[PDB]
């Protein structure tokens, strides 16, 4: 319902249990992920909200809480 | 010389997100979930003329899926039953 | 075409009647091995009139329209005035191509079948 | 209106987009005649011709000098089964094929009857699979050729090309198959399975409508009668313009499916078994027609008892599919099919690009109106009230 | 590098971009196969294919029921020849067409006088046009059928098809004109010319390659055996999968010829008196093969004596052409050219996309190198030095 | 009510300029040509019926221009030797 | 190909000799009607060797260019070395299809053929 | 050579020799121009200086005078 709709994305995209998303994990150390998750992460995100990240942002893009903090600062 | 990893990488967003361009459905999901298969397939290759191989074979493709995209917007039709 | 699927989109008179009645007269036509077998069966009342009828087919969708149409038909009509529909109005009001005249020809030789059972129980 | 989803690939596929778009050139600025030897139009047609050429061998192991081009599967298996027998004819005359041929062959073959030959039908088993003794049996000392399908274009039963190709080639014996339904999609090689003459059509391998191909050996030579005369094209064995868009679109369509064919079949398997699992555990009476052993998973032909398949189908609005079809069932008859039963029979096709979603919808929607028809079925009712159908006096 | 201009329409044609516009939708969403009748995707692809057959018929005055669809006029002229002959002959065994038919028309011909027929090829005068009144001796009380092109695919001459079909009506005797190199570019009528048959191709009107239709009358009915078995389509006369994409172009190919014709006639002709004028006042020894009385204006074909025709191709390195072209030269040898100057001829041709530039450019490069060439040349020599050629002992 | 003449003369202008964006030559100059040839000769119909009918006509083809001069743009290919 | 047309885009001892001359050999091989005729002309000095060669040629590309091949080829040889000159040596220099290796016969024909005419003036 | 290259373009395109296109002559009232030829003048103008007229422009290229105007005010 919240802008916290970020961590079922997660969840979904790497296969991990919602109470295992949290805020301080990052997706390759944390959850499993490779550099093809992420690349498919990333446009996950942009799909739900509508939302356009270029390559400098999707960089950066790298733990839940840098996921919630780039969508909660684009309407 | 250019970056092998940085060309796959960014070859395979500039290739999804074309995919997804696609209007016919059956031409959307499989270019998506063939180029999510064939980068996960080839993911542990080493031999590094296999692999430019594999790049200038994913450049190629993409340049078919920008220009079948296109004449598919050209000459669409109405979707079909199940995406509604 | 709308006017055949319609009677299988939306069923009509899709049923059974009692075999064991005297005014319940059943007729049952074709044959499973030629892909079409129509039931029709038809209640009467002590006037004569046809106050009822039910119907099941297995086959086509022209067979399934032609006698779901019928046992439409026949519902208001005597024993008498039953007896004249013709295989010829099925096909016109189905707009049947020629290669599915013969499920109008059953759809007549349902009625006319289910009209003689009951006629033969009304022999005493 | 939505449009339907598409279940029939065994009449026809969509064009691959990569088929396509090697296509196009070839519609826009390089339209020159292939036979046109003096400019560079021609010179630059031809050149797609004969890539397109190698293609085609490669991906049934032949020469390219062993690959003829043609209109199609159907003008393909003329040239095979006709040209064989009147070239041969003033030495043998019996040809061998079986009952579930393509309709092409059949009627090539029944034309070949009147014109004088003699023509062995033999029969499948059970399994709708032949038995190979009963065609080392009728191998007659005047055989000229015997032609056996790889994959059935209706139930998809594999048949033992191989095994076939042994037969033959130990007796001097020509052997064609009609492989429409499998290039690209199983594994072919003319030299490991003794081909002799192979039939391809292009638009079941997602090309283009109206272009196929005959594979002929030239080691040992098989001779073939053309059947087309005209100004010699392809070394006088089909004559006429060599249509440079359409073999192109083959071509590449054979060089898409020698890459895919190992990821289609896993994926096409996997489909193939959830459709066939979830209907049979969900409705009564559903038999599946052809041996599940020697099969190709994409082409599903079940029998729904009690219900007519023309009806299945009008019931099923938004599927397009198909029942009793040549791509009443003399296939099904074949097979020692009840005649019932083979009225009540539906064909599901599933392709390269058919998705799980069209799958678990068909079976929602196949589960569905079963259910409905046999609620319609007079027969459904007498069975349920326990009448044996093979009892009543019918006509 | 550069392309060279493009002056060989009798060769093939560049697809209309109409026609391609319109194929294009069944070459992406609806790829339903036409023989498919229970879903949407045959529906559509079927109504496609009948709205073609539509188009065909009404540039030729045609009833749709007469117009089959095959694989191209080579295919057309097979069915018709054969299938005619074939037909008949219980009754019928002599067959009469011209000496210089398409390759196709005479191979088929000699196929059959193979088969026991009695061909009669006949002459032409020096025109290149067939004697009327030869025709009507030449037909025999077994006479089964007459085979004339309309337009000559070397030479453009027009044969007096309606003249032929006054002949071959008033006796009772089936009437084939082979009209590809004439659909759509000269007034076609099935009854005032009174044709029987009519071969077409698609890729010479600015349709796709592939694709052609016969045309066979239906009253009084003109009987057909079939050469290709299968499952009856196009009613039995021509089996296979009806492509209908290449019969969308085909039929839109002739609906734009139909509204074109006249307007392309028109800038042709002129097109065409521009290049033969201002090529024959400034070079000499120049002669065009076929009666400019009885001519299509986009076939050309000039002799430039004392050169030898391959090494002018050549010469004209960015203009493509051809040279005794079949789409040495049996027409110039049927019309009484010399043979030496049957080796000297080139065909040049004009059509709808061609530009006065072109053809402005293509005149000054043969009037350029047909002077170095006579430069080059011994024979030009010789006659400069006041010899005759038809003195010489050589060989 | 639509202007008839409003909208000849900016399918005209339409027509031409987008006529002018083929790549192949043979297609470019046929389309201009044939579109000034077209224009003119119907210039004298009276017929306010047989108008609208080639109007429509028009808008078809300018259509058909459009898509066939993207296609031809995404498949292009040299110029021709008189282009120099 | 790129090497037979050389030999007309840059021609190359295209021209005449005195035919009257005791030290020119005129070679006039072919026929009109088999659409190749070839005349080639050498020079050769009072010590046995030619100093110069001309040619003029009726016919394909393949068959100018053997012609004129030959040309060159003869200049610089005598009258004995010029006799080795086979058509093999031609068809692989031009790289000739087998539909064109009578060019290269052909022009072997004309060298032989201008090197006997030669020849039969120096008999006295 | 200057830019009463204008003054060329209407010759060719209305068929009138140079010296009766005056600058104060009319396309259609004195050079007997019509609706379509004055649609191909404004499209020659335009390809000729490498300028796009648009349609509230082009209306007012009626005259010699305006069409050297308008194309001098342009670059
Ligand atoms: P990340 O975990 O930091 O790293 C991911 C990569 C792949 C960069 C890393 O694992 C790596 O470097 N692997 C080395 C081997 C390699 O690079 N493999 C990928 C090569 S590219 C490839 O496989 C192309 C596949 C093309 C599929 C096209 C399908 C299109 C179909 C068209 C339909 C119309
Ligand atoms: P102007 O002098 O003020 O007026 C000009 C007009 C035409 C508007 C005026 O003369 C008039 O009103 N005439 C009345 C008749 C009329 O309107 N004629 C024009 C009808 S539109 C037409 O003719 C369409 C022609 C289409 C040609 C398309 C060719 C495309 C080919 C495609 C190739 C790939
Ligand atoms: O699988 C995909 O990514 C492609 N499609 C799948 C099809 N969609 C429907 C639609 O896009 O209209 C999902 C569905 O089938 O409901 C979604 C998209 O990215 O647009
Ligand atoms: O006739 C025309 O308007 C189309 N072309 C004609 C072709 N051009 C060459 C080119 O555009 O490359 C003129 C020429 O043939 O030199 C010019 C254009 O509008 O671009
Ligand atoms: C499709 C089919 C054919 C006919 O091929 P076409 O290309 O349509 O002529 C022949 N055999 C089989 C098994 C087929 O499925
Ligand atoms: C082109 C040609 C043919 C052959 O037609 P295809 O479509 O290539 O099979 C037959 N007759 C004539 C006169 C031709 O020019």
């Amino acid at each position: 319902t919240i802008e916290e709709r970020v961590k079922k994305i997660i969840g979904e995209q790497l296969g991990v249990k919602q109470e295992e998303v949290t805020n301080n994990a990052s997706f390759v150390e944390d959850l499993g992920a490779d550099s093809l998750d992420t690349v498919e992460l990333v446009m996950a995100l942009e799909e739900e909200f509508d939302t356009e990240i270029p390559d400098e942002e999707a960089e950066k893009i790298t733990t839940v809480q840098a996921a919630i903090d780039y969508i909660n600062g684009h309407q | 010389a250019a970056s092998s990893r940085a060309q796959v990488l960014a070859l395979y967003r500039a290739m999804l997100r074309e995919s997804k361009r696609f209007s016919a459905y059956n031409y959307r999901t499989y270019a998506v979930r063939r180029i999510r298969d064939a980068f996960r397939e080839n993911k542990n290759v080493k031999d590094p003329v296999e692999i430019q191989t594999l790049v200038n074979k994913a450049k190629r493709d993409l340049g078919v899926i920008r220009r079948q995209v296109h004449i598919g917007q050209l000459y669409s039709t109405d979707k079909l039953i199940i995406e509604n | 075409h709308k006017k055949v699927v319609d009677h299988y989109e939306n069923p009509r008179n899709v049923g059974s009647l009692d075999k064991t009645s005297k005014n319940v007269g059943t007729g049952l036509v074709g044959a499973p091995a030629c892909g079409d077998v129509m039931k029709l069966q038809i209640q009467v009342d002590e006037k004569g009139k046809i106050v009822d009828a039910r119907f099941k087919t297995f086959g086509c969708g022209s067979a399934i329209a032609s006698s779901s149409l019928a046992t439409e038909w026949v519902k208001g009509k005597t024993v008498e005035e039953a007896l004249t529909i013709k295989n010829t109005d099925i096909a016109k009001e189905l707009c049947l191509p020629p290669v599915k005249l013969h499920c109008s020809m059953l759809a007549e030789d349902a009625i006319k079948a289910a009209l003689a059972d009951y006629k033969l129980k009304q022999e005493p | 209106s939505l449009r339907p989803l598409y279940m029939d690939v065994q009449a026809t596929t969509p064009l691959d987009p990569r088929v396509l778009d090697a296509m196009l050139p070839y519609l826009i600025n390089y339209y020159g005649n292939p036979h046109s030897r003096t400019h560079a139009y021609g010179w630059e047609s031809e050149a797609a011709m004969e890539r397109a050429r190698q293609q085609v061998a490669s991906l049934i192991g032949a020469d390219p000098r062993e690959i003829i081009f043609t209109s199609g599967a159907t003008e393909s298996n003329n040239i095979a089964i006709k040209g064989v027998a009147r070239f041969y004819r003033s030495r043998k005359k019996h040809l061998i094929t079986t009952q579930t041929e393509h309709k092409c062959v059949l009627d090539s073959c029944r034309s070949l009857e009147a014109e004088g030959f003699q023509v062995t039908y033999l029969p499948v088993q059970k399994s709708g699979i032949i038995d190979l003794k009963e065609l080392e049996a009728a191998i007659q000392p005047d055989t000229s050729l015997v032609s056996v399908m790889t994959v059935n274009n209706e139930i998809g039963v594999k048949q033992p090309i191989a095994e076939i190709g042994r037969i033959c080639s130990s007796r001097k014996v020509y052997f064609h198959t009609d492989a429409a339904q499998a290039v690209g999609k199983i594994p072919l090689d003319v030299n490991d399975m003794k081909i002799d003459l192979m039939s391809i059509s292009g638009h079941k391998i997602y090309g283009p409508k109206g272009v196929g191909a005959i594979y002929i050996r030239r080691r040992p030579r098989v001779r073939v009668e053309a059947l087309q005369s005209g100004g010699g094209q392809e070394r006088g064995m089909r004559s006429g313009t060599v249509p440079t868009p359409l073999v192109v679109g083959l071509g590449a369509a054979c060089e898409v499916a020698q890459q895919e064919m190992e990821y289609d079949h896993k994926r096409i398997s996997k489909l193939s078994e959830r459709l066939i699992q979830n209907i049979m555990k969900s409705l009564p009476d559903v038999v599946m027609n052809g041996d599940p052993k020697h099969h190709y998973p994409g082409c599903i032909n079940l029998s729904f008892a009690y219900v007519e398949g023309e009806s299945l189908l009008m019931a099923l609005k938004d599927v397009a599919l198909s029942s009793g079809s040549a791509c009443p069932s003399y296939v099904l008859r074949a097979i020692g099919t009840d005649e019932d039963l083979a009225h009540s029979s539906i064909r599901f096709g599933i392709g390269r690009f058919t998705t799980e979603e069209e799958v678990d919808y068909t079976v929602e929607k196949c589960i569905q109106h079963v259910k409905r028809l046999r609620e319609m079925s007079p027969l459904w009712e007498m069975v349920q009230d326990g009448i044996d159908l093979k009892s009543i006096k019918w006509t």
